[PDB]
């Protein structure tokens, strides 16, 4: 698992959403496939943002 | 917060 | 006014999101450490964090 | 990022 170390807001529609302190499942460049545990949704995340 | 970083190449 | 140097995402209704480096005009700073901002891209206006925030 | 500072005094 992942966790948010910020919150980032969408700058695309395939952009995930996210609050720090969400955990988040990489499926799959700088930008990854996450699935937000907490929320459900998915999207692509800046991979900088986030911690195992 | 850190820099976004480039979107991926296609 | 003051930039954003962090995302900040809803957690309540009256609250205001914003991306880093988004300009914010400061509506009001009296009520404690949340301040009633307004968003000169979206034009939206919330709270938001005292604390992810800086004059520009 | 920063740790969300308390919510404001209820009024």
């Amino acid at each position: 698992t992942f966790v948010a170390l910020y919150d980032y807001e969408s700058r695309t529609t395939t952009d995930l959403s996210f609050k720090k302190g969400e955990r988040l499942q990489i499926v799959n460049g700088d930008w990854w496939l996450a699935h937000s545990l907490t929320t459900g949704r998915t999207g692509y995340i800046p991979s900088n943002y986030v911690a195992p | 917060a850190p820099p976004l970083p480039p979107r991926n190449r296609p």
